[PDB]
């Protein structure tokens, strides 16, 4: 997996 | 004074971090995400097809709602999340938020109704870029960094092994030698700072500046560095069912460093190795592309090669080998  | 310690734990490859968190008398297990500032759980104005799988926030229990105040947020992913707030008590290792503003979710994209690995997120970014509406509210360091010890968390990640957020607090035995800090430009919320130069494997290039986020699986860079990076590791390919660059499991990779403040932070090729690609027999490397942004994000698979300190003072990041 993820990209916050 | 307070101060405290959280255990963290990593999801499967280590592709997420959870830790507890304890809100209105409820345990929650969420994301700490150092890239954004909103703390929003899972909660019962979810439809329940969609709080299966998750311990939920019931705020009608002990929470006091914001009349009409509202929250939403879009990530980096392509996922997002929206709803309504209230107050309440917020216990991160002991410490407590009496007041904390939660965001109790009401509409969840799909990632997250396929993550069950979290109930939400806890963001630590600067409270400049928290989303609620009309009038944003504070991360839950900020509203407790006045009464810890010293304002600043830490951190250590490490691949399939618990972990620790320090708050309060910089504990010396969780890493090796003496930390090194770097001023922090928080101009657009994050703990964004710069690297003078990098050497991937056998090339070394010019600085650039990235944010450090808990929150990013992979070490996202420029697709000059990527390339560059990979055109060193015998027939890695992208492989779009992967996600990026892929290779043979065995392959040896080259390290990946950057230089800070003199200090030369080294992420080994071993931690490069994501892990399988989930598709076929290849793995996935830690470094990829940052689709163009302009910033890099030292995301997990650098973190897992530091213990990171978050300090509210200057501000500034205190970088140093885990032990
Ligand atoms: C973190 O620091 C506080 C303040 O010194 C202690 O009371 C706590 O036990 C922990 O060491």
């Amino acid at each position: 997996x993820v990209v916050x | 004074a307070a101060s405290g310690v959280a255990t963290n734990t990593p999801t499967a490859n280590d592709e997420e971090y959870i830790t507890p968190v304890t809100i209105g008398g409820t345990t929650l297990n969420l994301n700490f995400d150092t890239g954004s500032a909103d703390l929003w759980v899972f909660s019962t104005e979810l439809p329940a097809s969609q709080q299966s799988g998750h311990s939920v926030y019931n705020p009608s229990a002990t929470g006091k709602e914001l009349s009409g105040y509202t929250w939403s947020i879009s990530y980096g992913d392509g996922s997002s999340a929206s709803g309504n707030v209230f107050t309440d008590s917020v216990t991160v290792g002991g410490v407590t938020a009496h007041g904390q503003a939660v965001q109790a979710a009401q509409q969840i994209s799909a990632q997250f109704q396929q993550d069950t690995n979290n109930d939400g997120l806890l963001g630590l970014a600067f409270s400049s870029i928290n989303t609620v509406q009309p009038q944003s509210q504070t991360t839950f360091f900020d509203t407790v960094k006045s009464s810890l010890a010293q304002p600043l968390f830490a951190v250590a990640l490490k691949h399939q092994q618990p972990g620790v957020y320090d708050f309060g607090f910089i504990d010396s035995s969780k890493y090796t030698g003496s930390l090194t800090y770097t001023g922090v430009d928080n101009s657009q919320g994050f703990w964004s700072f710069n690297v003078d130069s990098y050497t991937a494997g056998s090339q070394s290039g010019d600085g650039f500046s990235g944010i450090a986020d808990t929150g990013t699986t992979l070490l996202l860079l420029d697709d000059s560095v990527v390339s560059q990076y990979y055109s060193q590791v015998s027939g890695a390919q992208q492989d779009s069912n992967a996600g990026g660059y892929v290779f043979d499991c065995s392959t040896n990779l080259p390290d990946f460093s950057v230089s800070i403040s003199g200090y030369t932070a080294t992420v080994p090729g071993s931690l490069i190795n994501y892990g399988p690609s989930g598709d076929g027999s290849t793995c996935l490397g830690g470094i990829q592309s940052n689709s163009g942004i302009g910033f890099s994000i030292f995301g997990d698979i650098f973190l897992k090669s530091q213990y990171v300190v978050f300090d509210s003072d200057g501000p500034q990041l205190g970088f140093a080998p885990q032990a």
